[PDB]
């Protein structure tokens, strides 16, 4: 339950 | 850098491509951010969100 932050 | 997901807010169109309003875990929602979904290493949130709406 992750994601990549911009 | 990849970090935890705590919740889908909203989700939009943009561009053509879908994006996904997130609340970062440990983060204060100020920090909310609008990503692309193929940022997201987030299934269950998604078929849940996509579920509920």
């Amino acid at each position: 339950q992750t994601a990549r932050k911009s | 850098e990849e970090f935890a997901v705590e919740k889908i807010i909203d989700r939009r169109v943009r561009k053509g491509m879908v994006e996904y309003y997130l609340k970062w875990k440990g983060y204060p929602e100020t920090e909310n951010t609008w990503e692309p979904e193929n940022n997201l290493d987030c299934q269950d949130l998604i078929q849940q969100y996509e579920a509920s709406r």
